[PDB]
């Protein structure tokens, strides 16, 4: 009946890729995520989170470079620092702290990313849905 | 029939009186009901203990430095540090003067026009502007008692409204020779238009008294306020509470004060109904600010104030019930902390360097307590090991004369109120003037 | 001109900023109407055909939402008077409780609450709503007045371009510019985070690189940042700028991508996090109800 709603943010050098190479490979994985591509994880932050959350996200997953191999040098260690940050905010607001998932993926880093994909709606379907949006529609 | 006076205007927040009438056209109930609540008390668990001090400002607008001290304060005693006698007297500076701005506030913009014109039907002459009209130098004096008042908060606290000074151990900064030198300068005239505004309120209640409204809502209770060894004092202490014959009954620490109050609740009002704890609901009654205050002490800390204190002692003896001399206390506590503000700044310490005291061990506990202009202030936290709020306790100023509010409400209806046809304008507005005439900062109270 | 004012959920403040005016106040109403204003006067309902009105306050409860829609009926323009009616304010902090909590922690188990029957007020008091709103939530908001509350010069240059027919202009920075601290050339870095109370501030330089949570970096300008001229860290009370819509999540982007940022690769992220033991607190004070996520789900 339910399904999770799943957004992702994922770098265009490494990790879109890496979703690309599970795409080229025919690795299935389940069809709750959306991925919504951005150049660097260094582009994400709260805002972007958080706003997934008010639209309805049940879960949201941010893939990266490896720390040290970021296209851009060094982007992914300021992301880094706001999603540790985040976890706890999230906490804090009532937002279990798994609904948001980080992960560092290379390019041809497919099986990992079908794997994280498996791994990320599992563990959203096991919380069941995130009851903020029917709250602030109240 | 059920009238309703919604809202009761010229107090601060959010208040209402409703009078029914039985099927015979007899008064039946007369209340005063507060509608409004936000939970400080409650939200302000989990925060920052230091932040308390920044969060409790916003309970009131016009009130906001007695609750800053008194979270201030409350915060020294988590963190078991005793400020530098300069920062003491820096904090009692910007008190004393937001409370001319506070009581200059009440007696001329939110009291005076009901003093003014008592039996007028036009409301469009029943405020600021309609004072201003005939005496503009009333109100341009209560213009500059305000300026000067909000001029010492803004130069000691940092801002006129919700300063921020008063941080763990002491305060944030000093104050400059150069600054405590105008402050002095200003300080005269702040003395002078107090004592003017005394004179005015004499002239005024007089007016009141011709018209046979000097008694509404009278009742006789006990009455609570901070001692300095019997004398007046709005900063330190203890608070002291004398029965409906003046003898004293209570003398104590504030870090006590939940062994001495008790709040009671009522399902027709936000605002709770404090009492007496081992007196009870019935014998228990107590009032708080202006004339409490004065009915406590044994004497004025300025020989200014002083005068007049006992000059109105010896009119109407001690302790005086009457809420309307509620006004004339008011004025003579105007002039004592003007008085007080000259004096704080002529002391050489107030211009000390030594402002603050290093934090010492997380003590869970703190017990804050000043008198607001209102009333005795209590703020009072409780914390963990890392200084994070787990609960709270706000006994504020203005709840305490809650009976008194409902009380007198009531017994300015039986005096003019016998049927529906006799709830004129004038005969509801002497309801409001008996509300008025305790200064409610009802968005405090609440809390 | 025609203009009101009223107060919803919050202290007064705002209406006491516009009387520190204090002889300018004067000056103001001989060229304007004051045809209903709760603290000044005695009109009880709010009139027809008002021009402006001042609306103190965000949502807290059934009667504010009633008002609010009442005077945006009355009122051709409404102006969302201070940062409780534009972003929620201090009292949107209970959004982080049930309003059950709120009023049992009030009337039942607070210290000094003899209250044996635990009855909660229910009888002519309105009930809470389910979360503080700003007032643009529940009604249009023409314009909005930043601030807590919002310094009186900035009030009546408001109203008095209003009564120009002229369109009001917020300044558009962050407080950096107004405050007079001392910033590096080389930019911000933050080796650590300290509690207002730690340490000893240096009065010149600026409170963020030192360690210390500072909002000016996500507040508007136009107070004059008179809390670091007077020793503390600005704590965001005039909110985010036009450009942010979450304030809190910025500022924590900034604080956390200048975190460390000397020792970029190595520096712990876990830090920071665990430095910070009331993140809501810290990061929304004033704008929780705003907020993307304005409350904590239970
Ligand atoms: N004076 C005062 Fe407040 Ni607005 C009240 N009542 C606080 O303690
Ligand atoms: S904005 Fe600040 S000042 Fe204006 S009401 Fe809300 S709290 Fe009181
Ligand atoms: S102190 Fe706060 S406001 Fe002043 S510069 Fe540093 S950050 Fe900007
Ligand atoms: S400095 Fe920050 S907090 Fe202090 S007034 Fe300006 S905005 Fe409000
Ligand atoms: S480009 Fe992949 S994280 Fe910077
Ligand atoms: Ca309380
Ligand atoms: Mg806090």
């Amino acid at each position: 009946e339910w399904e999770p709603k799943i957004i992702g943010f994922c770098c265009n050098w490494c990790t879109y890729g890496g979703a690309d190479t599970a795409g080229v490979g025919r690795m299935q994985y389940p069809p709750s995520i959306r991925i919504i591509r951005v150049m660097c994880s260094g582009r994400i932050e709260p805002s972007l989170i958080l706003k997934a959350f008010k639209e309805g996200a049940d879960g949201v997953f941010v893939g990266g470079c490896h720390l040290g191999d970021c296209h851009y040098d060094s982007g992914n260690y300021k992301w880094q620092r706001r999603v540790m940050m985040l976890y706890e905010l999230l906490e804090e607001l009532g937002i279990e702290k798994e609904r948001l998932n980080h992960e560092w993926i290379s390019a041809s880093e497919g099986e990992k990313f079908q794997n994280t994909m498996k791994d990320f709606y599992n563990k959203i379907e096991a919380l069941g849905p995130c009851k903020l949006k029917e709250e602030l529609d109240k | 029939v059920k009238l309703s006076v919604e809202p009761v205007t010229r107090v601060e927040g959010h208040g209402k009186i409703s009078v029914s009438f039985d099927d015979s056209g007899n008064l039946d109930k007369v209340r005063f009901h507060v509608v409004e609540v936000r939970g400080f008390e409650k939200f302000l668990e989990g925060r920052y203990v230091e932040d308390a001090p920044i969060y409790t400002p916003r309970i009131c607008g016009i009130c906001q430095v007695a609750h800053h001290l008194a979270s201030a304060k409350a915060v020294d005693n988590v963190f078991g540090v005793k400020i530098p006698e300069t920062a003491e007297l820096l904090r009692n500076l910007m008190h004393q003067g937001a409370t001319v701005h506070s009581h200059a506030l009440h007696f001329y913009m939110l009291a005076a026009p009901d003093l003014m014109f008592p039996t007028t039907d036009d409301v469009l002459k029943r405020n600021l502007m309609g004072i201003a009209k005939e005496h503009p130098e009333i109100i341009k004096d209560a213009i500059e008692l305000r300026k000067a008042g909000q001029n010492v908060v803004r130069v000691v606290g940092g801002r006129a409204i919700h300063p921020v000074t008063a941080v763990v151990g002491g305060q944030s900064k000093s104050l400059k020779e150069e600054e405590r030198d105008e402050l002095l300068k200003l300080s005269e005239r702040t003395i002078e238009l107090s004592e003017k505004s005394i004179e005015v309120g004499k002239k005024l209640l007089e007016n009141i008294k011709d018209e046979d409204l000097l008694d509404i809502g009278y009742f006789e209770s006990a009455h609570m306020g901070m001692v300095n060894n019997g004398v007046h004092d709005l900063y330190d202490g203890k608070l002291r509470v004398v029965n409906s014959e003046g003898k004293v009954e209570y003398e104590f620490d504030p870090s006590e004060y939940m062994n001495y109050i008790a709040e009671g609740v009522k399902p027709y009002s936000y605002l709770k109904f404090p009492y007496l704890k081992d007196k009870g609901e019935e014998d228990g009654i107590y009032r708080v600010n202006t004339l409490s205050r004065l009915n406590v002490s044994d004497k004025m800390a300025t020989p200014l104030a002083q005068k007049y204190y006992d000059e109105f002692v010896k009119e109407f003896g001690k302790p005086c019930h009457h809420p309307m001399l509620f006004h004339y206390a008011r004025l003579i506590e105007l002039l004592s902390s003007a008085e007080m503000v000259k004096e704080l700044l002529e002391n050489d310490k107030i211009v000390g360097e030594d402002i603050r005291a290093e934090p010492e061990e997380v003590v869970g506990d703190g017990v804050g307590c000043v008198e607001a202009p209102r009333g005795t202030l209590i703020h009072h936290f409780k914390t963990d090991d890392d200084g994070i709020i787990t609960d709270t306790n706000l006994v504020v100023a203005t709840v305490q004369n809650n009976p008194a509010m409902d009380i007198g409400v009531r017994k300015v209806a039986e005096k003019y109120i016998k049927a529906p046809e006799d709830a004129t304008p004038q005969v509801l507005n002497y309801m409001e003037m008996l509300i008025r005439a305790y200064d409610p900062c009802l968005s405090c109270a609440t809390h | 001109v025609k203009i009101a004012t009223t107060w919803l959920g919050g202290c007064s403040g705002c209406h006491i900023s516009l009387l520190d005016l204090h002889e300018e106040l004067l000056n103001l109403l001989e060229n304007v109407e004051l045809v209903h204003c709760p603290v000044l006067m005695d009109v009880k309902e709010i009139p027809d055909e008002v021009e402006v009105a001042l609306i103190e306050g965000g949502i807290r409860n059934e009667e504010n939402l009633e008002i609010a829609k009442e005077m945006r009926e009355r009122a051709k323009i409404v102006i969302a008077f201070g940062t409780c009616a534009a972003f929620g304010g201090v009292p949107g902090l209970g959004n982080l409780y049930s309003n059950d909590e709120l009023l049992d922690k009030a009337y039942k188990t607070t210290i000094t609450t003899k209250n044996d029957d635990g009855i909660i007020p229910n009888e002519e008091v309105p009930e809470l709503v389910s979360r503080v709103k700003p007032l643009s939530e529940v009604i249009e908001v023409d314009y909005f007045i930043p601030g807590c509350p919002p310094n009186p010069e900035m009030i009546a240059e408001v109203v008095k371009a209003l009564l120009e027919g002229k369109e009001p202009e917020l300044p558009k920075k962050n407080l950096c510019e107004e405050c007079a601290r001392k910033k590096s050339e080389e930019g911000v870095a933050i080796e650590t985070i300290k509690r207002n109370y730690e340490g000893n501030p240096d009065p010149e330089k600026c409170l963020l690189e030192q360690g210390y949570i500072c909002l000016g970096i996500a507040t508007r300008e136009g107070c004059g940042a008179p809390c670091p001229s007077s020793g503390v860290p600005c704590s965001g009370c005039s909110g985010p700028t036009d450009a942010v819509v979450d304030q809190g999540a910025k500022m924590i982007s900034a604080l956390c991508s200048d975190f460390g940022i000397d020792n970029d690769r190595d520096v712990d992220p876990m830090i920071l996090p665990k430095s910070i033991k009331d993140k809501i607190g810290s990061f929304y004070k004033f704008t929780l109800p705003s907020a993307f996520v304005p409350i904590r789900l239970k």
